[PDB]
């Protein structure tokens, strides 16, 4: 479906 | 790549078994394969009918090379649609996979996929919110024909999404798959023989495979024919090497098989023995002990089923059609009950009452909802499908409508029958049994005149007005009862009383009835008119009521040694607790 | 990385299985087959389904199996370590290809993964590299490698049927709930292990009275995990005292109050005192329903011979009927059983019911549903209650189609559900009201002198009614009307009410005796029984007094008196402020 | 609240099945009772075995406000859980358990809360209290199978109008002095 994932940034 | 195994590949290292028959199909599949467009077969074919054996049969051919030259160079795969999705979290990432696969497929020309089951992905849902949206990649394969699908569904499923759906079906063609004969089915396990044979070390007789089909056919009514009979096969391999610790037979014979199949049967082993000749002589005999009085019935309608079961008879007729006639609420449904419980049937009390409106016939022959579920089946056509061998109990028929022995006439005859769902049912093997309770109401109905008039009517008369002569003569036997006899009738207080005292055994206690109360009590209970219908009732009111009261604190609770004993003056049984 | 189950066994950990004998018979026959080699254990949760395998790996080392099987070493895969431990990607490939060179080249040697159902995907977090389930494919095509699975009744319909692939390679293997003498072994086998930890020693009368009076009252959970858990909680009770350790052993006192905190349930019901409760709340039954005691002695009895066991243990309870007028006490004798007796009263409307799709909807769907819409709301109420008080009023309304679902529970004791494979209607008792034995022609007769039309013993609902149905019944019960002097008691009751919602006024209402009287001869009428009562109620007593309180004598609250005159045959009302 | 306190302190000190679930509905008190325990504990009025216990509980939007970088979730999580086996007499009340199901892994890593502290909860060296409705409980909570293994559901039920009159009656002076108002005590039934 139409799903929003928060992406993670490396250190 | 890793997703969908190669068949092909397989075959080299083994793991495939020969096809045996189905060659006419297999050269369908080889014929559709070789076409420019709709080439992409489909095998329409029930559950346990070995549609996905061929499509293996297929990557054999090839690689042993009898097969056209421009298929020879083919590889087949089949597609694992549990992997792929079983992996994904979220709809997308199944569809991402399957694009990456068949990019690659296309790559190299000749590649066929073996999608079992696609009914599954295509549509229908119902799994896990429905998955229908892999139809999507599958269509353009289709239309594009670079690689070339083979499909496995059935024919609900086929009919349910892929003929309603054109983009499908025009790009699909259609083998119907059938079971395979008897006779192809014995073959079938000969040439899958070795296999089982060196696995263990122990050979097969041509007597127990032949055994081994027609029981499950007989009997697991569930199952298709070649796939549940190698579980028979192969349950009696692993049955006959680990039961008997202390002594290893390889030789197998018709009887250990009877074992085989009496645990996924659930049924006694006697019962499931296919021994027309000896359950034919001692059916008759069974019925005498377990069931006592009446006993000419048992000798007439014994030997009647002897002419029809003999073999001779053309088995499109139905095995029996005995119409009882005369008293009802008698031994005669008895007799029933215990027929089907000797050769382990499931007795199936149909009752015309309920069905007395013309409306309600329609539910014997249709879906009684009438509804769109196009699964519910008509009540007489699925009961006959579920148990193909069950005998069919007909309840109140006097209270039917023409049009409901109209649907009898058929079955007598053509031993066939058309209902809305369309499904075929096999009367060959069914019994049927009526009874008929007009005589019954006669003999109570008053007479207008001046002094009642005796009515000593027979059997015989009701039936020839009552019922056209046309069913008559389809008719074989007719039978007959007047009473049992007025010992038995005592008797019958102490067959309760077995199985009343059996109850008090259960809790410990003792219990004595006296001779002459027994004959009394049969004798209140007992009518002419209601037959032993009624006597059931009065046993445990006899009993019942007064121990009731002192069970639950007394003696009863430890011994009993209870007493029982009729009052000559007040005619009252009387009881007395000595624990 | 990995378990090793045979190991633990030959130590001791694991203890001796008890009973199970013809599951591990079961079990082994597919083992040992060619093809279809993966027994699946299917059964409910907390029902040894993992025991059965630990128990197969015990009897292999005292050697009690065949010895086709008994060369063989059963091994366990670490969910834990497989699941968590292997976090980074490619080490779970490598890891996981060790087990293949391990788990090949003999075929002896078995794998058992407990809740296999939730392997059907995993190896890795996000990415579709490998699926450890699809890995043992291949191997298992062949079956060379055979497995034994662990999974739930209702997982096993929703993912397993859907790849017939993957149930082609298994075989269910149904797990039936182990007997009160089986489970009695494997709690006390299980004893020391929980006896050490609370320092208290469990009488061997307690431990076997646990399981009777839990499965008497719990039914959330199985046997097997509802014993182990009434044994850990009153261990547990046993060290709270309130100084140090008060009481030692765990007495029989100890577990019966236990269960009742459990079950939410008053303290003396786990007495079994049921044989003094039946004779007194007999009296009770009279005084708060007025009339009908000559059915209140079938009613009573019928409840002594079911427990004293004078029915088949698969006949439920008991299969009655009320055919009666209109308010007679036919619902108030239920209401009234259930509380006496501390049972859950669970009553359906069959008026709703009436409808042919409706009467599907009781129990689901008989050919088959889907959408997870937890349809046959009767079954249901079954499992989450197996005792219990099920009225269905106005049965003759119901279609017919219903009746054929009794005949079936009624033979057997049990219901059979779209996704539940059975129900328990043993311990229910089947109880249902119908009007239909109350019907007289509004209309007498064509004639000068009316015809006294008695209504017939039962004859017009023989005809309505299917015979084997009434056949199958373990009694009818039939009430009556009820007499005047009945009446003349029933009017206190409403008058009652009446006096409470005054209390909120503070309002003072007195009638005569004589007054009472002539509501009851209009109120009860044979048509309708107590329904007209109300209105009349309504009309004769709250009506009037509304105009008063509202705007009145009664403004600020004051006395009411109330008389009747023959000479106008109608009530008079005075007012007293 | 008395049985249903008793419930919760058997159900901490069994061996097996040592975290508990108060399952219930909306305004029953389930949260006041996982509140209260920690009340009841400083009072005085428990076991021994629970009087040295220190009941915590964990606010999950400030463990997610700044787990912005990799990693930063699953240290959190991690860190906190070293505290409560060192210690083993601590006893964490997450108030609606089924939020965590799904919550700490955005896409990728699916390293969830729930999967973090199961094997911990399979040895029991950490015990927890947990509080769900039935709805959701059955909708999600009982989809995992293995955290439910690990919980004893407790069914919590509205208490009599009898018992209420009492609760607000105790509850009274707080709300007097707020208020500034005296309440009577045929207003309160
Ligand atoms: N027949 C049995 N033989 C031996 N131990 C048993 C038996 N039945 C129950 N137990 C004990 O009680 C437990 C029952 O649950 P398990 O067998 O562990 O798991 P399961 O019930 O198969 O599945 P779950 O509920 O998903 S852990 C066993 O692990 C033993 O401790
Ligand atoms: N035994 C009690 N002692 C004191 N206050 C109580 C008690 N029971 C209920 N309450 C009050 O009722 C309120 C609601 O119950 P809670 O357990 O806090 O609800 P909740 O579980 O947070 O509700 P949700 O979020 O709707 S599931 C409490 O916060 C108290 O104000
Ligand atoms: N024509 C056939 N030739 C050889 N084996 C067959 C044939 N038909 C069925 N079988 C056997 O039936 C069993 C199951 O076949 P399969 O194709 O997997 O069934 P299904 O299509 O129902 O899944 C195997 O033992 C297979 O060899
Ligand atoms: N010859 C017989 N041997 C054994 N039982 C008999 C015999 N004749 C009658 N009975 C018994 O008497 C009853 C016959 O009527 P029944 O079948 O109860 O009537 P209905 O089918 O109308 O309920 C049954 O209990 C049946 O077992
Ligand atoms: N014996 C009785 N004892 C108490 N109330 C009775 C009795 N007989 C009739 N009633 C009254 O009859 C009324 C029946 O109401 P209700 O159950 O709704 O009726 P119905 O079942 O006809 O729909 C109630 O006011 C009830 O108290
Ligand atoms: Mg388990
Ligand atoms: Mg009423
Ligand atoms: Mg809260």
């Amino acid at each position: 479906e139409k799903v929003r994932d928060a992406l993670k940034p490396p250190s | 790549e890793n997703f969908t195994t190669n068949l092909n590949q397989l075959a080299r290292v083994g793991g495939i078994d020969p096809l045996i028959g189905r060659e006419k199909e297999l050269e369908r599949a080889i014929q559709v394969l070789c076409r420019r467009r709709k080439n992409n077969p489909l095998l329409v074919g029930e559950s346990g009918v070995g549609k996905t054996a061929i499509a293996e049969g297929l990557a054999w051919r090839i690689v042993q090379g009898d097969v056209p030259e421009v298929m020879a160079d083919c590889t087949i795969y089949s597609l694992d649609i549990g992997s792929l999705l079983a992996g994904t979290k979220y709809r997308g990432d199944f569809e991402k996979r399957f694009k990456a696969l068949l990019k690659q497929l296309e790559q190299d020309t000749n590649s066929i996929l073996f999608i079992d089951e696609i009914h599954t992905i295509i549509g229908a849902g119902a799994a896990s919110g429905g998955q229908v949206d892999a139809a999507n990649l599958i269509k353009p394969l289709l239309s594009s024909g670079k690689i070339r699908v083979i499909g496995s569904t059935t024919y609900q499923e086929f009919s349910n999404i892929f003929e309603k759906d054109r983009a499908l079906a025009r790009r699909f063609q259609k083998i119907d798959i059938t079971e395979p004969s008897i006779e192809e089915t014995v073959q079938i396990i000969n040439g899958l023989k070795p296999k089982y044979e060196a696995h263990h070390d122990v050979r097969y007789t041509a007597k127990a495979v032949r055994a081994a089909v027609e029981l499950a056919v007989k009997y697991i009514n569930d199952r298709h024919l070649p796939d549940k009979a190698i579980d028979v096969i192969d349950e009696a391999g692993a049955r006959a090497r680990l039961m008997p610790v202390s002594k290893r037979k390889k030789t197998v014979n018709v009887a250990d098989i009877e074992s085989v199949v009496a645990r996924i049967a659930r049924i006694p082993e006697k019962s499931v023995s296919q021994s027309d000749r000896d359950t034919l002589k001692n059916l008759g005999d069974r019925l005498k002990m377990l069931v006592f009085g009446q006993d000419k019935a048992i000798e007439a309608l014994t030997e009647a089923i002897k002419m029809a079961r003999a073999g001779l008879g053309h088995e499109h007729k139905p095995v029996g059609s005995f119409l009882f006639a005369g008293p009802t609420g008698v031994g005669k449904t008895e007799v029933t009950v215990q027929l089907s419980k000797a050769l382990g049937i499931e007795l199936l009390r149909f009752d015309m009452s309920e069905y007395m409106e013309r409306h309600t016939v329609s539910r014997l022959i249709g879906a009684p909802p009438g509804y769109v579920g196009f699964d519910q089946g008509g009540l007489l056509t699925d009961a006959v499908i579920k148990h193909p061998h069950a005998v069919l109990l007909l309840d109140e028929i006097e209270k039917a409508h023409p049009d409901v022995f109209n649907i009898l006439l058929q079955v007598m005859d053509n031993g066939t029958l058309t209902d809305n769902n369309g499904r075929k049912a096999d009367f060959r093997n069914v019994v049927l049994v009526m009874t008929t309770n007009a005589g019954v109401r006669e003999t109570e109905r008053k007479s207008i005149g001046l002094i009642h008039q005796d009515n000593s009517t027979d059997a015989m008369e009701e039936i020839k007005k009552i019922f056209t002569p046309e069913f008559r003569n389809r008719l074989d036997n007719i039978i007959w009862f007047d009473h049992l006899s007025t010992d038995v009738i005592h008797q019958v207080v102490d067959k309760f009383i077995v199985e009343l005292q059996v109850q008090l055994d259960q809790k410990g206690v003792s219990l004595e009835v006296s001779q002459e109360a027994r004959n009394w009590l049969a004798e209140k209970g007992y009518d002419r008119a209601m037959g032993a219908r009624p006597m059931a009732r009065v046993i445990q009111d006899n009993l019942k009521k007064p121990l009731a009261n002192e069970l639950l604190f007394g003696s009863l609770v430890d011994g009993g040694q209870v007493t029982v004993a009729l009052d000559k003056e007040k005619n009252e049984l009387t009881y007395g607790f000595q624990s």
